[PDB]
DNA sequence: TGGTTGGCGCCCGAACAGGGACTG
DNA sequence: GTCCCTGTTCGGGCGCC
């Protein structure tokens, strides 16, 4: 039936008319089955035929189901979404199995053909105009509107979402205790009951929801686990994902590793260990789906580590709220993070990976504590709290971070875990300055038109340099010039710059970054024993700050 | 019953459209309690997706009592509302009480054309069910534009307190009302009860004398190093762009040649004495910084590590019209974001009843950090503009 | 088959904003 | 003013329902 809900008004944006495309040729086969579709739906009021007073067209087709039997009848209607309202969706996320807790009963059933049972805004529908060639020079081609949701049209899924929220209200408001997850049409139903009083109140509920014309047809109704919902396998006392098929290729495009990241993305929800990094390298710079991109080694040996991965059985928990939920990270190679949530030891609820580069330059910290913040973002979304974490980072190590750090930055309750490899920092800069290490003045200098460049640097042992440098900048000769004194000093230097942008990212103390210049800084800071880095005004005749500046500014400059 | 005033937005913008950001179960639990109770009685209506709007929604709950409190993030409609002598003797009573008055706007209907605007969205967890949206039907809380339109009946509803007690400076911002009185503690806190009673008919602590400034301080030594003379010359090259009298001649001529950090450097008389003058100019008020309500005011905080937070409200660069600090825990179980966001708190307490507006915040802290911990530390019903900077390391070095 | 819509996820690059330093 | 180098957001491809 048409479900006795009220419409949502829904108008065009301002100046805007509804659209005037005409349909395109069409498959015997398609034609065949749009006319099936649309007899019926005429007989259901679901659509109405229209006339010459309908001026609007938008061109339909179908598509084979899921179920792969039945046809979808889809309409393009990327001209009237454009003129359309504005709306704002309702569906706010995807849910996850590990957030359910654990019912004594469970039903899974599907409301049959959702969208065209909830009516469409009376005057709204002239726009959804169509017309279904039938047999023609023996019938001309009838021309439709629909009285219900169409599937192309934008507001339909949010409508339809919303509908089956006002609908779903009543028995909710009744029924307190009884948990339905609502995904579209999909409908999980949990209770505590045994399994003849639960299935009395699943009884309640589609009757609840015939009499607002929706149906529940049982050829969707399941009643044994496991159960098929959002794509996983719902046992009574464990879930599991659906089985994942990587691409098998020789000769891997970028549309092939598009699929491959994006499944292994999917399989890192449960699949501990999941990497990602050096096969997502590898679209850096591409432009076409089509291009055929080589591997690399180490991104075929991520590739075969992570097929191990998914070669093993694996399986998640539901939640139990009267426990705490523990969250514990792994460090993998080159900014790569993985972790595991759980209650009970070696009883993974989830799992995931986090590896997003953030930054130009940054540390192992920096990254650990913005997996913490995902982690926890996202544990607020699927159980509504922050899990406890347990993270492979020293105390002491945490400690000396946030202590030097001019950032406002916290982790929540954690505990340590010696689970290599550790997050530690790979060096630091002293407090103050270190008697018996040469003190180095550098500079750079660099001109906006020629980007030619020099740096270099001055100490209080009377040794100079000077390089020269072609297409650079300030900033850059800035950091030669450090990386000039680090590289000619002992291993305990006293560094004066001028520049407060390599001072910020130095005093950062990263240990990985985009610029191989910085990589090369980052090297020579790990082998030293003692660096001091300080910070002079620049063109202010501070020496010897004064005497290096003369000297890369020497030809470059004025 | 009451005749609505019509509201409108500022020429050429369209209403907010800011997603919900993740609501702890415990939120989410009270925001669904208070909506019931907010829809039963008229002051909230539910909305579908044909209204394109959207606010942020959160709840706090005050520090002993199982009470929540609804937060609706309008800063955004705020800014997209169309748009009285501050009172300056606020800041100088001995007791200030902030109290929460913003039940009182429940009372009077919000214009029908413009509560399209004040659409918010209540997640679930886990998604279990699309986002329940909602939008005002009366003056909302947190709103710029339900003080104004309340103002005739909050100066009725205050005229008697005010004639018996002329004394008492009572000041209202937001969802809040400011009572200050230089009477004594106690006697004080039985004229808030008086009132609190007196608003009951109706229906239904600051020290601002102790706020004092932090000064540029300057090192004191014995023993110079060229390291030690080479931060204080930098540093007082800083403060001359906000002192112009500073001057760095005598101190800077000390560090000619290329010397070693540690190398002791005896200050000259010439040099001792231009330190001496330029520690009293560093008492000296800044000049020629007068505030501009048609300005933004701008907070920055430096974190000084160990509890320590400094910060400066200015409007111009170097034209600072306050610059003080904010000492809290020295432990170990300390949280940075925590003492952030009571730090934004109390500055933004303290520009209230200075000036009277909200400043902008330069936060010293990544924007994820911030926004996935600072609810759970906020305790007012206000919310000032915020946004994320990457501090350098000198303005923390000149501030101490 | 191909040709639709919405949600979320990831990773990428384009297109911005904000602050510091530069030129004569 | 411009150049440089940060930062964030948005929209593209793919994944999942
Ligand atoms: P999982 O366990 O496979 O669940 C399937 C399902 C649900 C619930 O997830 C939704 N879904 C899957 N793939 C979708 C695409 N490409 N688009 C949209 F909008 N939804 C998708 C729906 C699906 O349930 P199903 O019973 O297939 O259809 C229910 C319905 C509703 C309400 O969703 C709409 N719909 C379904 N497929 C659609 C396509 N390809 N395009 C549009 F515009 N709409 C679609 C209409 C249905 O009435
Ligand atoms: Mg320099």
């Amino acid at each position: 039936p048409i479900s006795p809900i009220e419409t949502v008004p829904v108008k065009l944006k301002p100046g805007m008319d509804g659209p005037k495309v005409k349909q395109w040729p069409l498959t015997e086969e398609k034609i065949k089955a749009l006319v099936e579709i649309c007899t019926e739906m005429e007989k259901e009021g679901k659509i109405s035929k229209i006339g010459p007073e309908n001026p609007y067209n938008t061109p339909v087709f179908a598509i084979k189901k899921k179920d792969s039997t039945k046809w979808r009848k889809l309409v393009d209607f990327r001209e009237l979404n454009k003129r359309t309202q504005d709306f704002w969706e309702v569906q706010l996320g995807i849910p996850h199995p590990a957030g359910l807790k654990k019912k004594k009963s469970v039903t899974v059933l599907d409301v049959g053909d959702a969208y065209f049972s909830v009516p469409l805004d009376e005057d709204f529908r002239k726009y959804t105009a169509f017309t279904i060639p039938s047999i023609n020079n023996e019938t001309p081609g009838i021309r439709y509107q629909y009285n219900v949701l169409p599937q192309g049209w934008k507001g339909s899924p949010a409508i339809f979402q919303s509908s089956m929220t006002k609908i779903l209200e009543p028995f909710r408001k009744q029924n307190p205790d009884i948990v339905i997850y609502q995904y579209m049409d999909d409908l999980y139903v949990g209770s505590d009951l045994e399994i003849g009083q639960h299935r009395t109140k699943i009884e309640e509920l589609r009757q609840h929801l015939l009499r607002w014309g929706l149906t529940t047809p049982d050829k969707k109704h399941q009643k044994e686990p496991p159960f098929l919902w959002m794509g996983y396998e719902l046992h009574p006392d464990k879930w599991t994902v659906q089985p994942i098929v990587l691409p098998e290729k020789d000769s891997w495009t970028v549309n092939d590793i598009c699929k491959l990241v994006g499944k292994l993305n999917w399989a890192s929800q449960i699949y501990p260990g999941i990497k990602v990094r050096q096969l997502s390298k590898l679209l850096r710079g591409t432009k076409a789906l089509t291009e055929v991109i080589p591997l690399t080694e180490e991104a075929e040996l991520e590739l075969a580590e992570n097929r191990e991965i998914l070669k093993e059985p694996v399986h998640g928990v539901y939640y139990d709220p009267s426990k705490d939920l523990i969250a514990e990270i792994q460090k993998q190679g080159q900014g790569q993070w993985t972790y595991q949530i759980y209650q009970e030891p070696f009883k993974n609820l989830k799992t995931g990976k986090y590896a997003r580069m953030r930054g130009a330059h940054t540390n192992d910290v920096k990254q650990l504590t913005e997996a913490v913040q995902k982690i926890t973002t996202e544990s607020i979304v699927i159980w509504g709290k922050t899990p406890k974490f347990k993270l492979p980072i020293q105390k002491e190590t945490w400690e000396t971070w946030w202590t030097e750090y001019w950032q406002a930055t916290w982790i929540p309750e954690w505990e340590f875990v010696n689970t290599p490899p550790l997050v530690k920092l790979w060096y630091q800069l002293e407090k103050e300055p270190i008697v018996g290490a040469e003190t180095f003045y550098v500079d750079g200098a660099a001109n906006r038109e020629t980007k030619l460049g020099k740096a270099g640097y001055v100490t209080n042992r009377g040794r100079q340099k000077v390089v020269t440098l072609t297409d650079t900048t300030n900033q850059k000769t800035e950091l030669q010039a450090i990386y000039l004194a680090l590289q000619d000093s002992g291993l305990e230097v006293n560094i004066v710059t001028d520049s407060q942008y390599a001072l910020g990212i130095i005093q950062a103390q990263p240990d990985q970054s985009e610029s191989e210049l910085v990589n090369q800084i980052i090297e020579q800071l790990i082998k030293k024993e003692k660096v001091y880095l300080a910070w002079v005004p620049a063109h202010k005749g501070i020496g010897g700050n004064e005497q290096v500046d003369k000297l890369v500014s020497a030809g470059i400059r004025k | 019953p009451i005749e609505t005033v019509p509201v409108k937005l500022k020429p050429g913008m369209d209403g907010p459209k800011v997603k919900q950001w993740p609501l702890t179960e415990e939120k989410i639990k009270a925001l669904v309690e208070i909506c019931t109770e907010m829809e039963k009685e008229g002051k909230i209506s539910k909305i579908g997706p044909e209204n394109p709007y959207n606010t942020p929604v959160f709840a706090i709950k005050k520090k002993d009592s199982t009470k929540w409190r609804k937060l609706v993030d309008f800063r955004e409609l705020n800014k997209r509302t169309q748009d009285i002598p501050h009172p300056a003797g606020l800041k100088k009573k001995k007791s200030v009480t902030v109290l929460d008055v913003g039940d009182a706007y429940f009372s009077v209907p919000l214009d029908e054309d413009f509560r399209k605007y004040t659409a918010f969205t209540i997640p679930s967890i886990n998604n279990e069910t699309p986002g329940i949206r909602y939008q005002y039907n009366v003056l909302p809380q947190g709103w710029k534009g339900s003080p104004a339109i309340f103002q005739s009946s909050m100066t009725k509803i205050l005229e008697p307190f005010r004639k018996q007690n002329p004394d008492i400076v009572i000041y209202q911002y937001m969802d809040d009302l400011y009572v200050g009185s230089d009477l004594e503690i106690g006697q004080h806190r039985t004229k808030i009860e008086e009132l609190r009673q007196h608003l009951l008919r109706w229906g239904l602590e600051l020290h601002p004398d102790k706020w004092t400034v932090q000064p540029i301080v300057l090192p004191e030594k014995d023993s110079w190093t060229v390291n030690d003379i080479q931060k204080l010359v930098g540093k007082l090259n800083w403060a001359s762009q906000i002192y112009p009298g500073i001057k760095v001649r005598q101190l800077s001529k000390l560090l000619r040649g290329t010397k070693a950090l540690t190398e002791v450097i005896p200050l000259t008389e010439e040099a001792e004495l231009e330190l001496a003058e330029n520690r009293e100019i560093l008492k000296e008020p800044v000049h020629g910084v007068y505030y501009d309500p048609s300005k933004d005011l701008i907070a920055e905080i430096q974190k000084q590590g160990q509890g320590q937070w400094t910060y400066q409200i200015y409007q111009e660069p170097f034209k600072n019209l306050k610059t003080g600090k904010y000492a809290r825990m020295r432990g170990a179980h300390t949280n940075d974001v925590k003492q952030l966001t009571e730090a934004v708190q109390k500055i933004t307490t303290e520009s209230i009843v200075i000036w009277g507006k909200t400043p902008k915040f330069k936060l010293p802290i990544q924007k994820e950090t911030w926004e996935t911990w600072w609810t759970e530390y906020w305790q007012a019903t206000w919310i000032p503009e915020w946004e994320f900077v990457n501090t350098p390391p000198l303005v923390k070095l000149w501030y101490q």
